[PDB]
């Protein structure tokens, strides 16, 4: 009684917060800066061989190895510069939601439905990817996983709530609760020590790694959001939801900087990311286009087109020299 | 993960053998195998080699046709079938496990080796056959190609072998600049075509042997003379 | 142009793509069913009769086709974000017991069983990602509905039926209340068969309308329906 | 009252934290961005030789 | 005279400008859009070719009866009627096995999934491509220049004895083109029919069962035209066998009128096969 | 069990004997004494050279039986089998050829002059041969040993999908050997007793109207003959194929006594078509 | 007179295929 009425209040205190700090728009102050206009980006490579719904992909660190998530019950890891395929991990789970590439390249893992995360080892003795740890202990199914570490990952389920798993021990070191709706995507900052995941309840919050707990509370969206990509500084992120807007936060500013709604696209964003700069935002959506929305000026940079079905997923690499988008037609196309 | 070989013994010559190395604790099915041949008082020689899948099949110009390279992937077990053994021929020939992809270590385990006894092209050369050494000293070895090694993606095909005195050579270093598995830090080769080194940063007792240089640009494939370490 | 290892290394991509084509071949010959249901509909026992955290997969094999089963009943999340995986599926298993009108839910709410799996029932037949699909409908329990239908009536529970206090009136109405759920019915069927533990029949039940669905997709891939 | 109780604490927590002016966020955006604008390979062309995706 | 000869001439002219426009929009929708990723397809981009290649055969016979004579020269007689029988026989087995792809693909279903596949549908179509050259190449050889009255005529001559070995063709093209496809067609069709009666999706609500009637309505045109096409042509060339028949203004017209319904159907092969079906119709429709 | 096993190997042993008796008696007496001379017995020849080689398969169909396996081994199978399906379409095409011989001989007396030479019955002969090979040929690839249970079985394997082919292969099999011949031979020798009817030599005195009635006779038991020997094992594939029979002792002889009627003609081919020719029976008189 | 000539042509055939 006493106590929920209070957090009305405190509420109501952080928006009277947002109200004060906020002054000058971003679309404002942006204005001085030029448009980077018309960016056209043309397929490279093309990867064949899925038969079957992409739904997740990971860039390697070296800029060419990538894995991707079918429901084949296979990860293929590719070659992107020779279009050869390097590893096929038979699953035992057809039904897998994502897939992540470690970032010294020991170790892949996959999650989906079988509430499961599996770690599969790549550099071992014996040749073939054989199972090296299968995380169990979430309720629902899980939508992200990202590696901070060959010992170390951070997984999102659907129970709402993340966790931190300590891949040789094979339990929860450190629970991440408080989500009121199902997470659905998260992304690492490039210090590691700081994660934010983006739920159903319209809602993305920051993590720290080390402590535990619910940093700051993001509340832009009005739906649900499927999609999540820090910037590359460290201090912001564009999220990515199902009501045909992408919303950009500053963790510093706790504010929305910036808004990407277009009138004619009503279809919701699978997966959104960045590029080495930071000027490019490119956003998967459902219209079978993927649009590259310039970070400053909130306009469409570019778009990409050739895809049957939804894109599911998108990656931009390290170095930033290529975009892989996944769709649900089992193609893979690379774009610079 | 274990290759031992079968077959040997005194063979006389224009005579035939069929040699077999049974594969223990790995996937047999997915590596491609090779043969090679080392003289009692000479070095390392590559013989034959098979793709996983008995896809592409190579073989040496002086052992082309009379060798026959097969393989049985239910039973993991490697078959080299040989007609008219000449005096030649007299080596202990090793079986070797090579995998290929993008950062795949090839060359990685050998097998020990079946002693074989008859009674009756880029060309790897080594600057030295015996430099006397003391632990606690850098070590440059140093092998040169007859051809430019450098390939157009980046990658340079030299690796470094060392076979310690009674014992299968392993592999050091894939690709000149990668160290293989279970190989010290202190191992580092560097260089670029015709011209490599290979340097020891504080040498060990355990580090004496035989150090072989293998191109791997085209087929035949080639090794060095070898350089030997003394104390 | 290519290198020794590069092409090896094509060579390995092309091995696995003759691995992939034919699990992919194999997966395409392969039936993929979903089970639906409440937890009490008796997921369980249906599982148990066609044999002899996450996903329970059931592989049985009838007249030379293969069936895969998947059982979705253990997962608590909201189903509205995962529902669209299973889109290329040949059929939709759902499950519920008769007896469940009797029954009176956990929560403390007044509430409906028999209620709340029609509106189970709705959200899966009326899904956007489920329109070509067909819905095998299993009614469980008829024999322990046999027993209640007698003591309890179904009028009693709600007063929209005023038909008479039949088992075989009330069993063939519930049976059309689902039916009438279908907002598309020209391109979705629904198959209803009353199952008491019964033995290959409820096999034979699946196997027909899976038949008819092969029949639906190869006269779509014929291009006359 | 309890599992609210919780909710109160964790949102305190997010109330008492130091924030930066927007203009002065907005800055380090565009700084970072016209820093890296010359490295990123999708705002200008990488050359086809240098480009390691080729026709 | 000139009327006769300016009305068989249209009448060919009909059939080959309608029939290499609407083979060729197939091979042409088919390759751009579809990309023959469907088993389906496969079958009638090899009935659409088959049809154009006997459609091409249209204008060198054009010319043979309007000149009266084949100044085409023998080397060419070799191929244009090597080009007309054997995409005779291509066509029609063709329409004998998209008749077994929709009699597996109803009947039996569980059978059809190792039936109906893009490997499978790529060997079947190279067999009667074969099944067709064991007709195909022995018309090469025998196809010959004879000269009669002054005028060379294109024409199949047999070893001897002539009346047995000319008779004996009659009859396979009699059988294997007419006899034996109506036997293939109309049973495989026929009780396909009677397995979508049995089947309850097309059974039940109006909608529904008009849906039923349009299919089989379009299976029942497939059978008919099959039938109306080739049936003239067939009986004809044996009554002309059999009993010698005097040269007619009229006879002359039905000997060409016979031949151009048989090329009729080549020309209906689109209509029918590719443009009513729903898959094409919706590829129409958004482009 | 055993009494059962002595029926069924007495069974093939009674035809294979009197078989390759029979087959091999004929091909001497021609060789020896006729000499290949006259165009009717160049077919009689052809007709008793096919029986034998059918003839030949049966000790190895008998050993397949009675051991329950096959221990002659993979390349031996591939020819047994060869030799059973080609020679068994080169004897009927026989049968069909001497139906048309003896069509052409009556009906059409003056074409048959340029039919009845030694030279041009060579060529259809080997036409004969020809056409057997286009089954014969792909017969002697897909014939592989398979090992169920620990015993090799001699059997045709098809290419995926095994249903299709295999099935497809028993209807040629069903259509080219029995359902094809039977329209040649009863036609064409039905229409010949029509012209001999009509011809006055055989009509007139009771002598000759009883030639006329022996002719007949004669006719009709080729015709039979044919039919009852052939009719049983077609029809019980075509069962076998369709419906799924239970294995009974009954069963099991009831598939190797079909079998041993088709061989069985192959028997009496020597009997009807040889002994009982007129040309022969002067041969044995005088020899 | 044809009739007589193609009857014996016939009866010629008949005795080569020895069935007369
Ligand atoms: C002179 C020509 C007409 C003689 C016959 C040529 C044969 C060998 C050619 C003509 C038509 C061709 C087919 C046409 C269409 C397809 C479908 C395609 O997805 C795979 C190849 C395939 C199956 C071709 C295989 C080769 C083919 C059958
Ligand atoms: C199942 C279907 C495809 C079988 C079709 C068989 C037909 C079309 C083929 C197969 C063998 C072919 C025969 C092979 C040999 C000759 C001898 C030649 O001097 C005249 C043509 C002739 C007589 C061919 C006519 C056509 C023929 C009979
Ligand atoms: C095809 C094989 C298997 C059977 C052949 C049957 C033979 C005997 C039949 C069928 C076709 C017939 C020919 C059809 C047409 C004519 C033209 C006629 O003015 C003279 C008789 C003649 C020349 C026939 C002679 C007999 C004939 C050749
Ligand atoms: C093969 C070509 C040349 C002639 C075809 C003849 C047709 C009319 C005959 C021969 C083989 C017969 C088929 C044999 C087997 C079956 C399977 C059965 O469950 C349904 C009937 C069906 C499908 C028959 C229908 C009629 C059929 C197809
Ligand atoms: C049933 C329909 C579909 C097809 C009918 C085809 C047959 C029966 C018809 C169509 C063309 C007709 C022929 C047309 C021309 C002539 C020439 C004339 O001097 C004698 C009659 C004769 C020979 C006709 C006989 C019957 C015929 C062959
Ligand atoms: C393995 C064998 C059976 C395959 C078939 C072989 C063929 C080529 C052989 C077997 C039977 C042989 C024929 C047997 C009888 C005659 C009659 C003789 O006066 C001329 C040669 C001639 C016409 C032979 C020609 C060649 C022939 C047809
Ligand atoms: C006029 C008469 C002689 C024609 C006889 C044609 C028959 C016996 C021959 C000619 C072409 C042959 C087919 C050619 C190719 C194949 C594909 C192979 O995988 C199975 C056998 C099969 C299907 C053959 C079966 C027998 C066959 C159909
Ligand atoms: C020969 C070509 C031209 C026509 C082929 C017709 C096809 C569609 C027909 C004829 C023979 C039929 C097969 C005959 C026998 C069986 C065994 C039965 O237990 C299952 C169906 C099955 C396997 C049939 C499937 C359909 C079938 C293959
Ligand atoms: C050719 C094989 C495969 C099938 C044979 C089919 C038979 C029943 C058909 C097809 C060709 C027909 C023949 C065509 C021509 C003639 C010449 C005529 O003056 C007498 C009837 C006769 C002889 C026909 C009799 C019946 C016939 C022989
Ligand atoms: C008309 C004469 C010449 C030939 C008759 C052949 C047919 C009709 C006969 C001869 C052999 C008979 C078969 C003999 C054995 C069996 C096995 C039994 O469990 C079912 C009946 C069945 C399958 C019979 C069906 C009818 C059959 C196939
Ligand atoms: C003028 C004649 C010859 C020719 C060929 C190429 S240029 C000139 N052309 C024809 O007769 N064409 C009709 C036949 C159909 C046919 C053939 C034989 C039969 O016994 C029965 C029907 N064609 C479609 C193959
Ligand atoms: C045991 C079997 C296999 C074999 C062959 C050589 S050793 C063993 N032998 C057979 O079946 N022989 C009968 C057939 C007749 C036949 C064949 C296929 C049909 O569809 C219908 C009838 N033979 C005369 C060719």
């Amino acid at each position: 009684d006493q106590l929920r009425q209070e957090a009305e209040q405190l509420k109501n205190q952080i928006r009277d917060a947002r109200k004060a700090c906020a002054d000058a728009t971003l679309s404002q102050i942006t204005n001085n800066i030029d448009p980077v206009g018309r960016i056209q980006m043309r397929t490279r490579r093309t990867l064949r061989g899925h038969l079957a719904k992409i739904y997740a992909m990971h860039w390697g660190t070296d800029s060419r190895l990538l894995v991707s998530a079918s429901q084949d019950g296979k990860l293929i890891i590719w070659d992107s510069y020779t279009t050869n395929k390097v590893h096929a991990i038979p699953l035992r789970s057809s039904w897998v939601m994502t897939c992540a590439y470690a970032p010294s390249g020991n170790y892949v893992a996959c999650g989906g439905l079988d509430n499961i995360c599996s770690i599969y080892n790549l550099k071992t003795r014996e040749g073939n990817v054989r199972v090296s740890r299968e995380l169990a202990g979430h309720t629902g199914y899980l939508s992200c996983c990202r590696f901070l570490d060959d010992n170390q990952i951070v997984t999102s389920s659907g129970d709402t709530t993340c966790a931190l798993w300590d891949i040789e021990t094979g339990q929860q070191t450190t629970t991440f609760t408080g989500h009121t709706g199902d997470v659905m995507s998260l992304s690492l900052a490039p210090d590691t020590r700081l994660f934010v995941s983006g739920a159903c309840d319209a809602s993305a919050k920051l993590w720290d790694v080390r402590e535990g707990m619910c940093r700051q509370t993001f509340t832009g969206h009005e739906s649900d959001i499927n999609a999540i990509c820090f910037f590359p500084n460290g201090n912001a992120f564009a999220t990515g939801s199902d009501d045909a807007t992408c919303r950009l936060f500053d963790l510093r500013a706790d504010q929305e900087l910036m808004t990407y709604s277009h009138d004619n696209i009503i279809c919701g964003i699978t997966s959104v990311s960045f590029s080495k700069s930071g000027r490019l935002l490119l956003a998967g959506y459902d219209d079978f286009n993927c649009n590259v929305w310039d970070a400053l000026k909130a306009d469409r940079a570019g778009v990409l087109a050739g895809h049957d079905n939804r894109v599911s997923c998108l990656g931009v690499t390290d170095d930033g020299m290529a975009v892989a988008t996944g769709s649900w037609d089992s193609f893979l196309k690379i774009w610079n | 993960v274990q290759l031992v070989e079968s077959g040997g013994g005194l063979v006389q010559p224009g005579g035939s053998r069929k040699l077999s190395c049974s594969a223990s604790g790995f996937a047999f099915s997915s590596f491609g195998m090779h043969w090679v041949r080392q003289a009692p008082e000479k070095g390392l020689e590559w013989v034959a080699y098979i793709s996983s899948g008995s896809g592409t099949i190579y073989y040496a110009d002086t052992v082309k046709g009379r060798f026959t390279i097969s393989r049985d992937d239910p039973k993991n077990t490697l078959f080299l079938q040989m007609t008219s053994l000449r005096s030649e021929d007299t080596a202990m020939y090793y079986c070797v496990r090579s995998i290929y992809y993008y950062g795949s270590s090839p060359f990685d385990f050998w097998g020990q080796g079946t002693t074989l006894t008859v009674s009756a092209d880029i060309v790897m050369t080594q600057a030295t056959s015996s430099v006397p050494v003391t632990p606690g000293e850098s070590v440059s070895i140093s092998c040169r190609s007859s051809k430019s090694l450098l390939h157009s993606n980046g990658n340079t095909y030299l690796y470094w072998f060392l076979q310690r005195p009674g014992q299968s050579p392993q592999l050091l270093i894939y690709r000149m600049s990668n160290l293989a598995s279970g190989v010290p830090d202190r191992f580092s080769g560097s260089g670029s075509g015709t011209a490599f080194t290979l340097t020891i940063s504080r040498l060990e007792a355990e580090d004496v042997g035989v150090y072989y240089c293998m191109q791997h640009l085209e087929y035949p494939l080639t090794f060095g003379a070898g350089t030997k370490l003394e104390l | 142009t290519l290198s020794a290892e590069d092409k090896a290394a094509v060579e390995r991509s092309k091995m696995i793509d003759r691995n992939l084509r034919e699990d992919g071949e194999k997966a395409a010959r392969e039936v993929k069913l979903l089970l639906l249901g409440a937890g009490e509909s008796g997921k369980s026992t249906i599982v148990k009769q066609m044999k002899i955290t996450g996903i329970v997969e059931t592989h049985f094999t009838f007249k030379d086709l293969h069936f895969k089963m998947f059982d979705v009943g253990a997962q608590r999340s909201e189903r509205k974000k995962w529902i669209h995986c299973f889109e290329g599926v040949t059929a939709i298993i759902f499950c519920v017991a008769l007896s469940d009108y009797d029954l009176v839910l956990a929560e403390d709410e007044e509430m409906n069983r028999m209620h709340e799996s029609m509106k189970l029932f709705d959200s899966i037949c009326n899904n956007k990602w489920f329109t070509d699909t067909s819905i095998i409908l299993f009614l469980n329990k008829k024999d322990l509905f046999e027993e209640k239908i007698k003591k309890s009536p179904l009028t009693i529970c709600y007063p929209e039926y005023a038909g008479s206090n039949t088992y075989e009136e009330a069993a063939a109405y519930i049976q059309c209340q689902f039916e009438d759920l279908n907002k598309r019915k020209d391109t979705k069927e629904i198959y209803t068969h009353f199952t008491c533990s019964t033995d290959t029949k409820n096999v034979q039940f699946v196997f027909d309308a899976v038949t008819d669905v092969i029949i639906k997709n190869n006269l779509k891939d014929c291009g006359l329906f | 009252i309890a599992q609210a109780r919780k909710l109160v604490e964790q949102l305190k927590m997010e109330a008492n934290i130091d924030r930066i002016k927007v203009s002065k966020a907005a800055a380090d955006l565009m700084a970072y961005c016209e820093a890296h604008a010359k490295e990123d390979p999708l705002l200008t062309p990488v050359p086809a030789s240098e480009n390691p995706f080729r026709e | 005279s000139m009327i006769t000869a300016i009305t068989i001439m249209a009448l060919y002219s009909i059939v080959c400008v309608v029939g290499l426009f609407g083979n060729f929009l197939v091979m042409y929708v088919i390759v751009r859009y579809t990309k023959m990723k469907t088993a389906t397809n496969i079958y009638i981009f090899n009935l659409a070719l088959a049809d154009a290649l006997a459609t091409s055969t249209l204008p060198f016979q054009s010319v043979n009866y309007l000149m009266g004579t084949w100044p085409f020269g023998t080397i060419l007689c070799k191929i244009v009627i090597s080009i007309d029988y054997y995409n005779m026989f291509t066509s029609i087995f063709t329409l004998c096995t998209m008749s077994v792809d929709r009699y597996i693909a109803v009947c039996h279903p569980v059978k059809a999934l190792d039936f109906r596949t893009p490997r499978n549908a790529k060997i079947i179509n190279v067999c009667n491509w074969i099944l067709s050259s064991a007709i195909g190449l022995p018309v090469m050889f025998m196809a010959t220049t004879k000269y009669r009255q002054g005028s060379i005529d294109c024409t199949l001559t047999f070893s001897h004895p002539t009346w047995y070995w000319e008779n004996l063709l009659k009859i396979c093209v009699f059988i294997f083109a007419f006899i034996m496809p109506v036997l293939i067609i109309t049973v495989c069709y026929g009780l396909m029919i009677l397995r979508l009666k049995s089947v309850r999706m097309l059974s039940g609500s109006k909608e529904k069962d008009r849906n039923l009637r349009r299919i089989t309505r379009m299976v029942l045109v497939v059978v008919a035209v099959f039938i109306v096409c080739w049936t003239p042509i067939h009986i004809y060339v044996i009554i002309k066998a059999l009993v010698t028949i005097p040269e007619t203004t009229f006879q002359t017209v039905s000997w060409h009128f016979c031949i151009a319904l048989g090329y009729t159907n080549s020309c209906l092969n689109p209509v029918l096969y590719a443009f009513l079906d729903e898959n094409f119709k919706r590829c129409f429709r958004e482009f």
